[PDB]
């Protein structure tokens, strides 16, 4: 996946995540057309209690079934203040976007970081299975790790999570100011 | 980045953000610059920016509603339950992840059309014209993409077609600054300027798409193609500290879960010990894994299966997972129980 | 203030801090010349024990005499391993650019941060007198705060500090790759 | 950031930097990119860029030495010990800080040209033509420094001069966008161009410095512009876990007490803990404390004070200022020693 966030001057927002699901999908091409095939297969519960690319595991209700829709993770939000476009966001990730995309908000909302702030800011993840605590390097102290490990996490630094592509819309004594950030992860 | 004229259009490819920024400045709404972004980066951005797969639109409109499009794959008219097992019941290798039975049936173009067709301004034939362009006349393969195809090499080298389009002459890997030029993917995108989606789903290329299936053991065919829908729905919407959440409903989870975790953290004033605080990391994290205990059991395309949704965003749920959270203590995963005993409806 | 850095592809390298001192100097310029004097002579002591525009304190070492040099803080700095170009580095900031430049470095040894990663990372400062630990918005999280507190240092949270701008020299098999980081400072 | 052939010119202003990457693609070294930076950001960053101030460059060789460039300002020769101090030695507010009292000889042009003889391969004439053009032809303010130029707006307001060059005209600050045109510093540059460093500290525009100065009460005369000398020193240089620090010697105490902290905390293994432990911090904050307090006592221009470097660099005294360091608490800045004793 790859999430793209557009914001206009009537006040129109599109927030869109789409994906062929693994790096470069399936692998496989259509030949004579020039695109990848998705691999959006495996994001069904092919079979209870298997984890998936991501980890993830189902049993009826994300069962295959013919014309049903794979199970997704994809989160593109919107955010309204007073009823008017705050925040446009979202990000790839597999079972990681819904915690990239709530971290992100929330560094915004509980800490007032501004949108490149949110987006820069180390991320933590908990799936439930795999029993991890999952960081990115550089991303907690010392301090913060002997802590979270006392109360009983399993702390695991993993590759960095998510690429979010995010706009701050505020309010201007005229207008709006649009503020975009991209993700120094990428 | 700013802007206080036309507004943003962002993606991961400043080429596709270029594109889409351009249609802002010619006047097009943004459903018009997320069009050809769409497009663009199904070009620029093979490993994920595509037209062989799907996606959803969460879209706020000027007059105050929001509507969410699916554009997600589906499963063909022919998959079954077991399509990916073995006669013992156990799990093929790979045959989920690699090849031609892999693919659901690709939305993207479908979607792009259906949000322009409701909701955009300008033409598809004008908001897809620089995709072709780039397709045609190529663009430079950056540092990350050199390597993102790299560790894609083992995987193309399975299938002809692959080892056509993302290997130069000899299957040699492509190397950062290398012009990559991309013209059966500029011919399929022509039909589409010509013919709409129309272009993708019948007539020649849906004809490419069941060959190429019928010759590597896919079972898409140009029923599947001709059968695939998109679905205007309804987003999920929840709030935070007095904002307004709109996002993503069945079949994603993400907008619910979303929803939920926050939900459950809105029960702690986490701007008291503020950003990376063990404290706060705790709240969020326990919330999460409720969540995604929740999601095993819960979660599924709403069209075939029942999904709790209103109970999984409901403040009140949020507010007992909240209570369950021990203080200064986790609680492991193998002591979870999907749904917290709230979500039984009756012995179903 | 403001720190450049150069590096050639010979092997040169050339680090260079220069200033006004003050933002926009002594705010006086020469007339019919079209440039601003600057106020470093307020880097002398002017009076043993009085704190200059930095809080920096002197006796007679930095006492002013006709044709001296004031102290200076400007740290404009080169790293080298195996005896070639690794680092070039500085930064402004009056009294915080010797730590700053010594965290950036910190960051890059210690750590094996890159250096955007080693420019971008929270920076804190103690200079003795204020009798203070000072820290960025966002830099050090709660449980941190509270052991450095523990200890016995005042923590204050005041305005970025610094402004790097620094480049690292990495070896590949044809010679060398030159990464450069600015400030998110900035 | 990344380049694999040419190097790269790196500055607080694109502009510059721009300036620096391309006599680094048209051949030139990092002297000749950083002459031509210096007199750029002259021009386009003048809240710290400059031609009216000074500072250091610290140079490696190809040929593997190394050597620091002093450009830093002199006291005029008029300056005295107490010249910002009343008879009963009471500092007079802000003269160190406002007006033309507040300036030291300025050395940048010195240093630009010194650096570019003895080590550059461009002509001055040429690496200078960049900056002027920006100076006759102007440049976008920023929002950035729009915001500094209206902090400044009040100290500005002081001085005649300053009226007439960072203001519009009704002395109106400049806004975000705004084409900013500077022809008497296309002026001076030019002098600069035509005659070298003597076109800042002689001839015309010598006069205009020394005129303005005496009247304004400022003390710097054609003399003092005149006898306006750079100085090459050694760095001060050292090491850390296996890497060489080459850095700023006297006149600036920078890379002295860059190589203590870091020689204080080399005794400890900070890459076991990683970045932002508290246990980390600690040690490098006593380090700090230590080396501040030296600073106020052993500091200042060794070619007027004994400064001893040596000493402060000595690994061994780091280490003694190491084994202070308590686990769990601070040495409070009350009870520090400068030098320990
Ligand atoms: N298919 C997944 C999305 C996969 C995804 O986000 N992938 C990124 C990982 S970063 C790429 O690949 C979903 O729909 O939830
Ligand atoms: N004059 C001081 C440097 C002043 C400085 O760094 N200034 C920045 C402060 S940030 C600007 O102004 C010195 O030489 O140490």
């Amino acid at each position: 996946a790859t999430h793209y966030s557009v914001a206009d001057r009537w006040g129109n927002a599109v927030s869109v995540t789409y994906t062929i699901n693994a790096s470069y999908g399936s692998a496989a091409s259509i030949d004579g057309a020039g695109f990848l095939l998705n691999n959006e297969m495996d994001d069904f519960s092919i079979k209870p209690g298997n984890p998936n690319l991501y980890g993830l595991v189902g049993g009826d209700a994300n069962a295959i079934e013919a014309n049903k829709r794979p199970l997704s993770s994809m989160s593109p939000t919107i955010v309204l203040k007073n009823n008017k476009v705050f925040l446009v966001v979202g990000s790839p990730g597999g079972s990681r976007i819904i915690t990239t995309v709530l971290q992100v908000i929330s560094n915004v909302i509980d800490y007032n970081m501004n949108i490149s702030e949110a987006v820069s800011a180390p991320r933590f993840h908990m799936q439930w299975l795999p029993d991890e605590l999952r960081i990115e390097k550089f991303g907690m102290p010392a301090d913060v790790k002997d802590n979270l490990t006392k109360m009983g996490y399993q702390i695991v630094t993993k590759p960095v999570m998510g690429d979010v592509n995010a706009i701050q819309v505020l309010p201007k004594t005229k207008g709006s100011v649009f503020y975009g950030s991209t993700d120094p992860r990428k | 980045i700013k802007n206080t004229k036309v507004g943003l259009a962002l993606s991961s490819h400043p080429l596709a953000s270029e594109i889409g920024q351009k249609v802002l400045e010619e006047g097009g709404n943004a459903i018009d610059a997320a069009v050809a972004i769409g497009f663009a980066l199904a070009v620029v951005h093979p490993a994920a920016g595509n037209i062989g797969g799907g996606g959803f639109a969460v879209i706020h409109l000027a007059n105050g509603e929001n509507v969410a499009l699916d554009f997600r794959e589906k499963a063909p008219l022919k998959a079954t339950k077991n399509m990916f097992l073995d006669k013992q019941g156990n799990v093929v290798p790979k045959l989920s992840e690699d090849g031609y039975l892999a693919a659901g049936v690709p939305g993207t173009v479908a979607g792009m059309e259906a949000m322009l067709k409701k909701y955009g301004t300008k033409k598809l034939s004008q908001l897809i014209d620089p995709a072709i362009k780039l397709a045609e006349n190529g663009y430079a393969i950056s540092q990350r993409q050199a390597e993102t195809l790299k560790e894609a090499r083992e995987r193309f080298l399975k299938y002809s077609s692959s080892k056509k389009y993302f290997f130069k002459k000899g299957h040699l890997d492509y190397q950062e600054g290398d012009l990559f030029v991309q013209k059966d993917l500029a011919k399929t995108l022509n039909q589409i300027k010509t013919l709409g989606a129309k272009g993708f789903y019948q007539g020649q290329v849906a004809e490419l798409i069941e060959k190429d299936m019928k010759k590597n053991g896919g079972i898409i065919t140009k029923e599947d193609l001709a059968s695939y829908n998109v679905k205007w729905r309804k987003p999920v919407v929840g709030s935070y500290r007095g904002y307004k959440i709109i996002s993503m409903s069945p079949p994603s989870s993400g907008g619910t879960h979303l929803i939920q975790i926050l939900n459950v953290m809105e029960n702690a004033d986490l701007s008291a010990l503020g950003y990376g605080a063990s404290k706060n990391i705790h709240i969020a994290a326990e919330a999460m894994r409720q969540a995604y205990a929740d999601r095993s059991v819960y979660m599924g395309d709403a069209d075939f299966v029942s999904v709790p949704v209103d109970k999984l965003i409901n403040k009140a749920y949020a507010k007992k997972i909240f209570d369950t959270i021990q203080p200064d203590t986790v609680t492991p995963s193998s002591q979870i129980k999907p749904g917290m005993g709230q979500l039984h409806e009756g012995s179903n």
